[PDB]
């Protein structure tokens, strides 16, 4: 059952992708503003969120955050972008750096539309050393997300 | 509300994949909504 | 818009993929078996059969087919496979041939589970040059889909 | 029936794809409910 998702919604047409999530120990991993708690239908049915945090924007389903890879610092990251009605591609890229007054997180300079967010960024390894999604944008109207990763306890 | 799940593929890393982005140095603030300022941002 | 497509059911755990098609032109085109005419919903509404052929395994949406390029019997193709639950993947190869007692069709030996049929089969230059899923499992278990593609 | 389409992405040949698969000569028999037989075939 590990691998990348689509969230999606019901709508009276059709449906539309609302955001990205990842897999992994059975745990379904994404962003909080991508479902706000909601339950999630799925092939092992209702899925309920067992761990939730506004501020770091992630939200955890059936089981605790089991995300824990690390940004290098140095290193080159991929971006698996999973973005609405479009095919999934790796983005690979040196990620900068967001300065906050309490600490440091990576940052990665790849824009791509609402419904994307979620996706996941990963190492050369393969695992998820973050979440694509949130972020800013900048004075010239590009987006820079940062790597958004889960303490996982 | 009705929201639900598709699987979408293997996660894997791609063994020359496009290259692209610039790497920034960006001074930010983080609010307690999970909001990040410059000193919607969610996708 | 114009690309390819998942043909996905609404199921209470969510959804399943029952096939894949090519919008080209305002026309959507998958294998009759998928659909069996059935209506599609879409982001634009429904969407209702135009034209079918039982016997090719292929129907037409909003309009007659449109896709028309051919193999060419000599160069290689690409499988766009779209599986179900799966990452679409771009599959090379140089084609066989199915030998009817009435002709001769190119045909792929490329194995992709039940819900992958409609991908597109590309040339060279990128047009769909049949749709894949409709073919024959082999003694050996594999399977040969041949390169099905409708009259213009 | 509530069966639907999703858009799966853009229709492209790829540079330096994977290359696979024999290219068999069969002799087949085409049936008027468009099944196959050699002398299920639907995906
Ligand atoms: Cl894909």
């Amino acid at each position: 059952t590990d691998g990348v998702y689509r969230v999606m919604t019901r709508r009276l047409l059709g449906s539309t992708q609302v955001g990205v999530g990842v897999m992994q120990e059975g745990v379904f991993h994404t962003m909080w503003h991508v479902t706000k708690g909601a339950a999630l239908r799925s092939g092992e049915g209702r899925l309920d969120p067992y761990w939730g945090d506004v501020k770091q924007d992630l939200v955890s389903y059936c089981g605790p955050w089991k995300l824990d890879a690390a940004w290098d610092g140095l290193s080159e990251v991929q971006l698996l972008a999973v973005p609405p009605g479009e095919r999934a591609k790796n983005i690979q890229t040196l990620p900068g750096i967001f300065k906050t007054k309490d600490g440091d997180i990576g940052a990665v300079a790849l824009d791509y539309p609402a419904g994307t967010s979620g996706s996941p960024i990963l190492d050369k390894c393969g695992r998820v050393i973050g979440l694509y999604g949130n972020g800013v944008v900048i004075k010239n109207g590009s987006y820079v997300s940062a790597i958004t990763q889960g303490k996982r306890e | 509300v009705d929201m639900y799940i598709e699987r979408a593929g293997d996660i894997t890393w791609e063994k020359d994949a496009e290259v692209t982005g610039n790497s920034p140095r960006l001074d930010v603030a983080l609010d307690e909504s999970g909001d990040f300022s410059l000193v919607t941002g969610k996708r």
